[PDB]
């Protein structure tokens, strides 16, 4: 009998880069390779007791008057100058190609029997409908996170560069094509066609992403902030870290890949929510939701097992998704 | 402050000991300073004391302590008193609410 | 009777050192001397739960709890500078000679019989195929192993250090050479017989080999992750530990010899798939499959009790490797 393999490991298609962040004025974007970047200042504040207060076991109203007294935190901020209206973020994109072939395989017969069925799927459909929602959340700044919301312009830029050189120049507004669906475009389906040619395999594809956007006149950016424990005892620390590469504010990488991954449009309790991004029980731990539960029928891993080994293929949409999830990569066995 | 750090060392390094003491005897210094010295919050494991959190402790772990630093430390000039106890009972109750 | 020898140590040929890995930009590679190095640092990541959930034993709501909370890991990270698109990765290769002698036996009369073998497989033919094989895995840039696979072009400078500089230099276009066919060029037959006279013993063959790889600005580059064995799988509190020298990202040496020993484009199987690398029972743990398996009687050591013990030669693309096993070097003997 065929089983699936104990050891797969699926390498990441759609590598993208630290997203930095500078900033400038608006109509100088075309000068824009000399902008001071962002750095993160730490500063302390002093504020109120806000927060729930725990009424267990401490005093009734004395030890829990720490109320009509201040906290003082220690946090970082990221700020434009107060002659500047324009954030800039700049990062690059591989798009690989090879995605249904693992760098590991214990199987090698469920190696074979995998490539034949992806091999079966991109030669009787192309990477046609995941480049062109790839390309569409390259088109609209889903990447800027909270420096989208409160924005009056949002413009990419978006070169695929040939060998030092441009070959290609996509300039979107991304405040046009909204967030949530998927429409076409003369110059979104050029963008789709590369991004499908490199993700066959048929060339190598690397795009400059850089994004303006028009926020205000010394406002706050929002760059990653670190994921660092803090601890109970001995209180008093830190408790905000901003990501920064050498003094310069930036995003993370895999913020940067969630937000080109978000594609999922196919799970069975939405009715325009938007898109979600493609993981194996596709889950949005922010939300607090997780689509696909394996209740369902419709998690990755029933939907992969029942293509491969069972050759039950199932719908275009979710064939479409468990392509996704082998171009996003992953560690898959027993 | 060398001292109060060698206080905080000295309650650190006993952290090190066993999460679960007892009522082992030598009760009469050992009910303010009993709880300074922490009880790992891994053997208490369902709330079995109320007192941990109730503030019993700090003001009078720093009392007991300037009273041990009046007794410890009184050259010629004779007497040292009870504002510089309140002083460094204050200091080291700030140094143990530090903590939280 | 000549049974084989029951301890069997030959020496490795083919002795590469750690790669380093630095960074810079195309256009200027030749001078790549003062190149910062490319240093790992740790980064806390937010992911999901994906993976494939032991529901066995365990309650419903503690799995679909976790499938809705995050989960942090710490990992390691060695990406390029943001104006630097070019990972340049540098080692050193010695060639020894000397491929049949072992460096320790039992049996006397098997080492003289074993030194005659190799002695007639060498007088037959020289060591012009395996050097020829070891030379397009050197001028292919094989030992980038993930640092390729989207590489925009790839040079890889090859020196022969005759005192304490060079004396010949090769450079490569490491991706019009494939993985896979190999062809004859006037600079690869060169390398050729440089290795094969290092390999036949008749001078002293010392090669720094420098390889560029155009990835992108600020991009992830890959060295060796540390196998953590029994200090570390107890907890999961550090799930990827990469490999670095001083302070700065290297790939490790027995990476780079097992990428120049993938030669081997002979096995029982289908060899249209490419060469793998030259073991005893030639396996590919990754790929997960063993071909020269002991049931096809192609494996290296049945080969070699036929060609030693019995004097059957077999195949000659077959004692080519078993020579190319000899080159590797190990630890053979019966009880």
């Amino acid at each position: 009998i065929l089983s699936t393999a104990s050891v797969l490991a699926f390498e990441r298609k759609l590598d993208p880069s630290d997203a930095l962040m500078s900033a400038g004025a608006w109509a100088q974007r075309d000068a824009s390779q000399e902008w001071p970047a962002v750095t993160v200042r730490e500063k302390s504040v002093r504020g109120t007791i806000s927060n729930r207060l725990k009424t267990k076991d401490r005093d009734p109203a004395k030890l829990d008057a720490s109320i009509q007294s201040p906290n003082l935190q220690t946090v970082d901020v990221a700020n434009l100058p107060s002659d500047a209206d324009t954030l800039k973020v700049r990062f690059t994109l591989r798009v690989l190609g090879g995605a249904g072939t693992p760098s590991a395989c214990n199987d090698a017969a469920y190696r074979d029997k995998l490539l034949q069925t992806v091999a079966t799927y991109v030669n009787d459909q192309g990477f046609a409908e995941l480049a062109r929602r790839y390309a569409h959340n390259l088109a609209n700044a889903r990447f800027l996170w909270r420096n989208r919301v409160g924005a009056e312009a949002v413009e990419v830029r978006i070169n695929h560069i040939r060998q030092g050189e441009v070959a290609r120049a996509w300039r979107f507004d991304a405040l046009a094509i909204g967030l949530r669906d998927f429409k076409a475009d003369a110059e979104l389906d050029a963008l789709a066609e590369l991004i499908a040619s490199g993700l066959s395999g048929s060339g190598h594809v690397l795009l400059e992403v850089v994004a303006f956007a028009r926020i205000g006149d010394g406002q706050e950016v929002f760059p990653s902030q670190e994921l660092i424990l803090d601890k109970g005892d001995k209180k008093g620390q830190k408790s905000k870290t901003l990501y920064s590469v050498r003094d310069a504010a930036a995003i993370h990488s895999q913020k940067i890949g969630n937000a080109l991954r978000t594609i999922d449009t196919w799970y069975p309790d939405e009715d325009g929510l938007g898109p979600i991004a493609v993981e194996p029980y596709g889950s949005v731990t922010s939300q607090g939701k997780a689509y696909r539960q394996p209740k369902q029928k419709l998690d990755f891993y029933t939907l992969l097992d029942n293509w491969v080994l069972r050759d039950e293929a199932p719908a275009v949409e979710q064939q479409h998704y468990v392509i996704a999830n082998l171009i996003r990569g992953g560690v898959f066995g027993e | 402050a060398q001292i109060c750090d060698e206080a905080l060392q000295y309650a650190a390094r006993l952290r090190e000991l066993e999460p679960g003491w007892s009522a082992t005897p030598g009760c009469q210094l050992h009910d303010a300073e009993q709880l300074w010295l922490d009880p790992l919050r891994a053997q208490t494991d369902e709330t079995f004391l109320q007192r941990r959190l109730r503030g019993d402790w700090p003001a009078e772990v720093g009392n007991r302590f300037a009273n041990w630093l009046n007794r410890a430390v009184s050259s010629d000039s004779q007497i040292l008193g009870s504002p510089e106890a309140a002083q460094w009972s204050q200091e080291l109750s700030k140094e143990l609410t530090m903590f939280k």
